[PDB]
């Protein structure tokens, strides 16, 4: 799936990565972007505003552990359905994720790799995650 | 359908792009036969290459129409006329294709413009690139 | 975007479905939730099952809205504002579920009134429901 | 998947479909109600009306193929993805069809096979049949 050269490219840039902040912000933003999927979030409080969700807590902690699971996908590109299977599961028996969702947040990852690494994040290494994060998102639907 | 407050987003954000708006179409334009190649499939007798003066000039053209998009916001049908004549009649895109540019033009501007680029613009901005994206592909006329 | 000639067949085909509107909306949200187990989880509530009272009601409330809409399809932003406030802010009803309901009432209309059920208001009929999910799914109010 | 009273009631209706009509039905309702898939069909000639499509030669022939096809899911449902697989290579190796597209034909048909049965193509049935055709979309998928 990945040329030897894409591997590189998209390895170098992961080691650049806040794993603090990267994970919260994208989640922050598939909750700001693309509104029906606070459903899924009900209990981690106040959604109401960008501001409001952009400083949730709860939000930040579970975008850490999202950014975690991309990361376990990054070491294990080979072996991606399998890397995800318990995940799979989980998205699907409790809560039912509908697997467009999955897509809609792997591009809002790209976009805001795009906005930490600006002019770094060129054609060719965004073409490189575009394939990771398709990967990553087929292994989720279930 | 836009807020009154996504019009507001999508005039300030634009706004900033500005003369740059012919080099952010030729970037999109670039990400997106590089991300998604069947793209490319709609331009056969063009040169594809990095650095194409093909592609420079036609991301001149896809980023002056979206200015005169965001100036006819409240009535885009029908200042997009002729596009989607072209888009929906002529060339028969398939639909999934805008998604693609849409968000190749959303990488581009956060690469860019990142100050301007806040999570509230960047839904502003999505719903904009959606709602042309509908009148493109529809045959109303 | 409609054109002229959905709207003309929007509004005869709909105008046939008549005092039949509530039974073919109880049915149609009947073979949603066989078809699509899934969309039970927005109604946990309801009694669901074969012949509910509740369905019934609901069908038919479903239905007077889609006439409604369909008397004022040049206006629908306009019109449908109370229940995009309902599911887009309050629901937050997932934007797949409306093309799963509106696959189910096609099918609705295509067995009981196969006379009108021709393509080009299997056409009409199919733009009309998306517009319709669009403006149900977007908050600008 | 499919339950043993869900394939009885599959098959059961199968054995009345025409198999001379309803394929070019199924094509015909595609072309006008998704006009973008007439690309793919630009040999097949005028396209140009409802009445125009619904009249073609060559998409009354092309149905009755598509529509073999399915027969021939319903006689390997347990093994749809291996009765697919040279399928899936044509309409991505040689076409590009956007898997997207898959799922809208299978939903003209359910469509077509309501408007021939009326009051028979009950919800119990019609929720098998989306099951069959929602396998067939997986297994062209490349
Ligand atoms: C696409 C990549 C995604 C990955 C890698 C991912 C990963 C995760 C992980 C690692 C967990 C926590 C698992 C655990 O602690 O046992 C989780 C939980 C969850 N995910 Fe996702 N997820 C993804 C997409 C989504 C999407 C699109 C949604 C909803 C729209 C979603 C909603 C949830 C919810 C509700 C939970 C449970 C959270 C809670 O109970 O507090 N996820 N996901
Ligand atoms: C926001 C989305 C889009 C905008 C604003 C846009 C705008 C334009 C404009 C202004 C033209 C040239 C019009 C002219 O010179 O007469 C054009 C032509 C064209 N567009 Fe688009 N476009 C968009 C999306 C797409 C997509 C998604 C595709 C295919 C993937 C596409 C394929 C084409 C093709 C093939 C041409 C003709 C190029 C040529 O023949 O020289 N467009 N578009
Ligand atoms: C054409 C599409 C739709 C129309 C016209 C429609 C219309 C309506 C109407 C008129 C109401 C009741 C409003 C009221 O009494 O205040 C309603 C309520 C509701 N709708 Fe929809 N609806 C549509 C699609 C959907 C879909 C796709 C879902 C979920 C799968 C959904 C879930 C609900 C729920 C949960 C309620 C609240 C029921 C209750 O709390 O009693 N709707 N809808
Ligand atoms: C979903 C179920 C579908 C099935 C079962 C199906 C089946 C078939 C079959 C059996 C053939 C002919 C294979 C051969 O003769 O070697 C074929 C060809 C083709 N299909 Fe499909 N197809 C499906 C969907 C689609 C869709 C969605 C499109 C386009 C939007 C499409 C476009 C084509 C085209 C262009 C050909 C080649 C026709 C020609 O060259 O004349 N098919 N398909």
């Amino acid at each position: 799936h990945l040329t030897p050269e894409e591997k590189s490219a998209v390895t170098a840039l992961w080691g650049k990565v806040n794993v603090d902040e990267v994970g919260g912000e994208a989640l922050g933003r598939l909750l700001v972007v693309y509104p029906w999927t606070q459903r899924f979030f009900e209990s981690f409080g106040d959604l109401s505003t960008p501001d409001a969700v952009m400083g949730n807590p709860k939000v930040k902690a579970h975008g850490k552990k999202v950014l975690g699971a991309f990361s376990d996908g990054l070491a294990h590109l080979d072996n991606l359905k399998g890397t995800f299977a318990t995940l799979s599961e989980l998205h699907c028996d409790k809560l039912h994720v509908d697997p467009e969702n999955f897509r809609l947040l792997g591009n809002v990852l790209v976009c805001v790799l795009a906005h930490h690494f600006g002019k770094e994040f060129t054609p060719p290494v965004q073409a490189a995650y575009q394939k990771v994060v398709a990967g990553v998102a087929n292994a989720l639907a279930h | 359908v836009l807020s009154p407050a996504d019009k507001t987003n999508v005039k300030a954000a634009w706004g900033k792009v500005g003369a740059h708006a012919g080099e952010y179409g030729a970037e999109a334009l670039e990400r997106m036969f590089l991300s998604f190649p069947t793209t490319k499939t709609y331009f056969p007798h063009f040169d594809l290459s990095h650095g194409s003066a093909q592609v420079k000039g036609h991301g001149k053209k896809v980023a002056d129409a979206l200015t005169n998009a965001v100036a006819h916001v409240d009535d885009m049908p029908n200042a997009l006329s002729a596009l989607s004549d072209l888009h929906a009649h002529k060339l028969r895109v398939d639909p999934v294709n805008f998604k693609l540019l849409s968000h190749c033009l959303l990488v581009t501007l956060a690469a860019h413009l990142p100050a301007e680029f806040t999570p509230a613009v960047h839904a502003s901005l999505d719903k904009f690139l959606a709602s042309v994206s509908t009148v493109l592909t529809s045959k109303y006329r």
